[PDB]
């Protein structure tokens, strides 16, 4: 599921700004 | 005689916004004013302190110049300070104080104590269609004010927006907020949360506002983010190509509203054609919304934070604790002289 990739992915936490 | 127009009210914000923009406060407080209590989140760090004379808890926000300058982010700090301390909205976090030392630059604003949205919307998964609706009907309006003041924020993600104990938005961090007529260029944000135009160099202008509303609706209502991936230049790969997936579970009226916002073409994306912000709040999503009511912050919110009183952070994560030093020299004094 979609909800399964998110949760495995790496970008779960905070997530920092660009610059 | 006739009750105040939308015009009107904008006008009155225009004119009370300027007079603070041309002559920012400085200098309002000063660090042992304050007691520090607690690391609330993470070129610096936001504490929860207590006001000595007032008892008052605030989050102070501490930058470190010497950061600032080797980030390349001192006209950005210089926006950030100047904006805040000139607006007044209610989904706006209050700027209380502000005073800089040797070595940092301080800001210091309302204690929100009910958490970031991004820690509640990670512990529940996702939120219901009128529970997203209620959040972004405040930010489409926060928007609709800031854009009437030449302001386009530029960071808008669940990690920013703050539940007040009310259980309504506030709006922190402007540390990309900048206030300009026509177009932008600087590459900022978020990955997930920027707009094809950023990505692509092209200049952009407050419709990259919009566009991050499309993602911030999409993930409070999924769960996860529209463009997603391991790595930031992947996640822009997918913001570009124009192609955009949804749950089974979005209403009709969720997808239209977000193939409208999340458009590729800014030309034809909601919030930028000529009946600007209209179209958003006029959309059969919005429907049921009674924006009056939103404004006056009348409506049953969906949840209340935990409160266990003053000073409790159990709505916030723990993060190592630093001393604040102070040097015994000035650092990067003509940077920040208007600070
Ligand atoms: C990481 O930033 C925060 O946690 C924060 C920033 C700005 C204002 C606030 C007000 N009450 C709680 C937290 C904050």
């Amino acid at each position: 599921t979609t909800y399964a990739d998110f949760i495995a992915s790496g970008r779960t936490g905070r997530r920092n700004a660009i610059h | 005689s006739e009750q105040e127009s939308v015009k009107e009210f904008l006008a009155k914000a225009k004119e009370e916004f300027l007079k603070k923009w041309e002559s920012p406060s400085q200098n309002t407080a000063q660090l042992d004013h304050f007691d520090r209590i607690k690391t609330l989140g993470t070129f610096g760090r936001v504490m929860l302190v207590k006001h000595k004379e007032t008892g008052n808890h605030y989050a102070m926000k501490i930058l470190d110049k010497q950061k600032v300058v080797k980030l390349k982010q001192i006209e950005h700090t210089l926006n950030e300070k100047r904006i805040l301390q000139a607006v007044n909205f209610p989904f706006l976090v209050k700027l209380e104080f502000s005073f800089k030392d040797n070595s940092n630059l301080y800001m210091v604003m309302e204690y929100v104590p009910g958490g970031e949205m991004f820690s509640h919307l990670r512990r529940i998964g996702r939120f219901s269609e009128p529970h997203a609706r209620f959040y972004a009907a405040q930010i489409v309006l926060t928007f609709e004010y800031l854009h009437s003041l030449d302001l386009i924020y530029r960071d808008l993600k669940p990690e920013n927006l703050l539940i007040d104990q009310q259980g309504y938005i506030q709006v922190t961090d402007f540390g990309f907020a900048k206030r300009v007529k026509g177009r932008t260029w600087t590459l900022c944000g978020t990955p997930e949360y920027l707009a094809p135009e950023i990505i692509l160099s092209k200049g952009y202008n407050k419709a990259v506002d919009w566009w991050a509303l499309g993602v911030l609706i999409y993930e409070m209502a999924a769960g996860y983010p529209p463009f997603f991936a391991d790595q930031p230049i992947q996640i822009y790969e997918k913001i570009v190509s124009g192609k955009v997936r949804f749950p089974s579970h979005f209403s009709s009226d969720l997808k239209d509203l977000l193939r409208n916002l999340l458009q590729v073409d800014l030309t034809k994306r909601f919030g930028n054609l000529k009946n600007g912000v209209n179209d958003i709040k006029n959309h059969k999503w919005f429907a049921t919304t009674d924006w009056i009511a939103i404004y006056q912050r009348k409506v049953e919110a969906p949840f209340i934070p935990k409160f266990k009183g003053p000073g409790d952070t159990s709505n916030f994560d723990d993060y190592e604790e630093e001393e604040i030093r102070v040097s015994i020299n000035e650092k990067c004094g003509k940077e920040f002289t208007e600070f």
